[PDB]
């Protein structure tokens, strides 16, 4: 398992993280291209 | 109509009714970008009186432009400036009416001595937006604005 | 010969490429790039593509995330969740990063996100080991 | 020759039938979305 | 015809085609940068199949679980997009209800909540909503999955329609399977595979799952852009068409009252 | 006539997708800038009654346009605007007002003037 | 037209014959919703006839009415029942046309009359869709409903 998913959390969070991070590591040449493609809206069927 | 040509000829003041809004159950139901009168004028109603009428027009203008435009497409695209407008024009057009105490006789609802003062704050307070959260039909065959607010409220009781 | 697929979700390191041998720090574990490498894939963590290439070449890919996969037919599938430029961030920017995933890591809340930030941790410990 | 301002609205067809019927689908979901905030409000004015 | 109701149903016809060819040069916009992207996203969708390409994948035939993996748009005008995954969703619903496994209609998009509202209501797994609102996001697509993750649906096997963009014209509506690592346990070739851990293997499908998302949600959005730019074509062309017979019968009652009014006043005069 | 030149050019070629704009969105750069020399005409094209001004005023005006000097002015307020840049000149550069009009020749050392009077009353409005 | 429009009061049964049919290759191209008379009552025409004459009424109103969205809009939204009885109506306009065998001499395709009761008979199992998946196609040029049926085979074959 993970530190995150010893804790049981999600390799596929832990990804989200990473990417997270990535961003947190994005160039002056490349901020913009990290907030290129960071959007999200899906909202799953609640009643 | 040739008569109307000759009535618009010398008509020193106009009162341009839309039966169309009426069929839309407009009661009033003029035609309001149509009529024309002086006292709706800067010199005349006062800048704020008369600038906030031709406000409403462009904004009555663009609820008919944007009506099929959504007929097309629909509310689904509707922009943050325009379903605001959307709701905006609809509301406009809900308090332009008010049924009378002589229409109360059909219209149930007796008249509302409509303020001058209390008109045009009713005016600002809709450019405003003063019933963002509301509905608009309060305001639809309604007097004073307050009064349209109170109804909401009165709807909230009823819902 | 390999089939290096080497690219980020956006960009493309290695188009199929035949290379020799090729690692990156990997969740699932960093290894070089070997033939015998059963059909297999791995879980990303933040590397720099480390390619001992077919040819005489050695890229180093700063790598972030993702998962990098290789068949039986040397389908080296390195799909990266972010494949860093070389000029992908600033040290001083990784070290202050770092600095706040340490203080918010001292101020761990509780294991989820006191995971949050021990992956902050480990992430920016990379940033600084890439720029080490 | 011009075109109006919702020129086909104008002459409302079947189009302009589809016109209202939206105008009433969507302002009746906000109208809802309206009134439940209010419900709400008068919720919290209660207290 | 009132040359009133006449042009105003002209001018109605006119602005429509205006309406027309603005909105299929903005649909053009969009599908042209669809494809742009789609080309990375290519290579990176191919990609994401390879990994259970790899194998024969004979998932477990004792599924008591089966998992209607649809995505729809909360946008629309696309044509037989909704009507076409539909179709094929409807097809797969027998053939799963055949199977008796337990799937749920995995659901993103209102245009399959549409689809939903009637097939088998209860059958939705759970709709994501606001498909569509902006360009695509493998971030987002990973928002999705994340919430699928978050389902304790222990889904043995699914499948996921999607209208492959064949061609800018051709969108090959096909389905996009999906196994359960849990099926995949007992593989040879799992077997033939490098020291995997199982979570650590499922986890990683997980992964390659939502990078499936990802490409089905690019590749059928794009299809969806296209289809919309090219509807509108069509619609156009119709429009142009009926505007044609439309302004001819229209020129023509124009004449035709002008004269009309004209041999009443000379009648009228014949009258004097 | 060197002004009406562009700014016709200009609103032909806004009018020309104007349709365009009803969407809005995704409006394409070229398309966008085209779009806003429009909107900023648009802001422009309203008018007063009664209220006859001078031409070398408009040509003033729509020269800054033509500077790109308007493509930063919020158009519901860049009339308000105009017209303040406006009163600004006719207060100082009244005296390159009359300049141009009696020169009827568009000094590039005066044009630039005219510039830089406007450039003061609008960065500074 | 002035003239018709006064003798639109003196005979029982008026026939209006509909070019737009005849567009639509109707044999015969008589106007669906117009050619009318007071001779239609289910107090003479029972239940079964003067019922199916408004339904296919009501049906033809839907599909004219669609019509005019479907010039640009086709059946690009067309809901699925409205699509369904769109169709269906397309065949119905198909199926209760027949060849003429006057007609024949030139056409080469025998004209007949069916039964009225069998028209009322193959008018409900399309009503219903007996041979819903048939063609408009098979459906044109329709006497016998079986006739239709074995037109569909053909089309099959």
């Amino acid at each position: 398992v993970a530190y995150w998913r010893q804790a049981g959390l999600s390799y596929i969070r832990y990804s989200q993280i990473c990417a997270k991070a990535v961003r947190d590591a994005l160039k002056t040449e490349f901020k913009a291209n990290a907030m290129k493609t960071s959007g999200s809206t899906i909202k799953i069927v609640k009643v | 109509d040739p008569a109307p040509a000759t009535t618009f000829a010398h008509l020193d003041a106009t009162t341009v009714l839309s039966r169309a809004i009426a069929e839309l159950g407009i009661y009033p139901a003029v035609d309001p970008l149509d009529s024309t009168s002086r006292i709706m004028d800067p010199n005349i109603v006062g800048s704020e009186h008369y600038d906030v009428a031709r406000g409403v027009q462009k904004i009555l203008q663009d609820y008919k432009s944007l009506q099929d435009i959504i007929a097309i497409l629909g509310m689904d695209e509707l922009s943050e400036e325009d379903k605001l407008t959307v709701s905006r024009a609809r509301k406009i057009q809900r308090f332009l009416s008010q049924p009378f105490q002589v229409a109360e006789v059909f219209t149930g609802h007796l008249g509302k001595l409509v303020p001058l003062k209390e008109t045009i704050k009713g005016f600002q307070q809709i450019l405003a937006g003063e019933y963002d959260h509301l509905p608009e039909q309060a305001f639809y065959m309604v007097g004073p604005i307050e009064e349209a607010v109170a109804k909401a409220d009165k709807l909230a009781e009823e819902h | 010969q390999m089939s290096f697929t080497f690219a980020s979700p956006t960009q493309v390191f290695f188009n199929s490429a035949n290379v020799r041998q090729v690692d990156v720090p990997t969740q699932t574990g960093a290894f070089g790039i070997l033939a015998a490498h059963v059909p297999t894939l791995q879980v990303l963590r933040p590397g720099l593509v480390v390619v001992h290439a077919e040819d005489g070449t050695t890229s180093k890919y700063f790598v972030s995330s993702g998962s990098v996969t290789v068949n039986a037919d040397s389908s080296v599938q390195l799909l990266a969740e972010e494949a860093v430029t070389l000029d992908m961030l600033d040290l001083g920017a990784a070290k202050a990063n770092l600095e706040k995933a340490q203080s918010e890591l001292l101020g761990a809340a509780d294991e989820a996100t006191r995971a949050e930030i021990q992956i902050r941790i480990e992430a920016n410990e990379a940033l600084v080991k890439a720029l080490e | 020759v011009r075109s109006s301002a919702g020129a086909v609205r104008d002459a409302g067809g079947a189009f302009g039938k589809r016109e209202q019927a939206e105008e009433e689908r969507y302002f009746r979901a906000r109208a809802k979305e309206q009134l439940a905030a209010l419900k709400k409000h008068h919720e919290n004015e209660i207290s | 015809a009132t040359l009133k109701d006449i042009t105003r149903r002209l001018k109605s016809i006119k602005n429509i085609q205006k309406i027309t060819k603005s909105m299929k040069m903005v649909a053009a916009a969009k599908y042209a940068r669809a494809e742009r992207e789609l080309k990375p996203a290519r290579v990176y969708g191919v990609g994401s199949l390879a990994l259970y390409e790899k194998a024969d994948i004979k998932t477990p035939e004792d599924k008591k679980k089966h998992l209607i993996i649809g995505v729809s748009s909360d946008r629309g005008l696309c044509g037989a997009i909704h009507s076409s995954v539909a179709k094929q969703m409807k097809s797969e619903a027998a053939n799963l209800a055949a199977a008796g496994k337990e799937v749920k209609i995995i659901g993103v998009g209102d245009k399959i909540r549409s689809i939903l509202h009637r097939t088998h209501s209860d059958q939705f797994l759970v709709t994501f909503k606001e498909v569509g609102r902006r360009p695509p996001t493998f971030g987002d697509a990973s928002v999705i999955a994340l919430e699928l993750l978050n389902s304790g649906y222990e889904f043995d096997e699914g499948s996921i329609i999607f209208n492959r963009f064949r061609s800018v014209i051709s969108y090959k509506t096909e389905e996009k399977p999906i196994f359960s690592l849990d099926t995949i346990s007992s593989a040879e070739s799992m077997s033939i595979y490098d020291d995997i851990d199982a979570d650590v293997l499922r986890n990683y499908q997980e992964y390659s799952l939502a990078n499936i998302i990802y490409y089905s949600l690019k590749e059928s959005t794009t299809s969806e852009q296209s289809a919309r730019m090219t509807a509108m074509d069509n619609a156009s062309k119709n429009a142009s068409e009926m505007i044609d017979k439309l302004t001819l019968t229209f020129n023509r009652t124009r004449q035709a009252v002008i004269t009309k009014e004209l041999i009443e006043i000379i009648s009228g005069a014949a009258a004097l | 006539k060197q002004v009406a030149g562009t700014m016709k050019l200009e609103l032909a070629q806004y009018r020309e997708v104007a349709a365009f704009a009803q969407f809005g969105s995704d409006l394409d750069a070229a398309t966008q800038q085209l779009l806003s020399r429009g909107v900023r005409l648009t802001e422009l094209l309203k008018q007063g009654q009664y209220s006859p001004m001078a031409i070398e005023e408009q040509v003033a005006v729509i020269y800054a346009g033509v500077r790109g000097y308007l493509d930063k002015l919020e158009p519901s307020k860049i009339t308000k605007f105009e017209n303040a840049f406006l009163s600004h000149v006719i207060s100082q550069h009244q005296a390159l007002l009359g300049k141009i009009r009696t020169d009827g020749k568009i000094s590039e050392e005066s044009d630039a003037k005219l510039k830089e009077i406007v450039t003061n009353f609008l960065a500074g409005f």
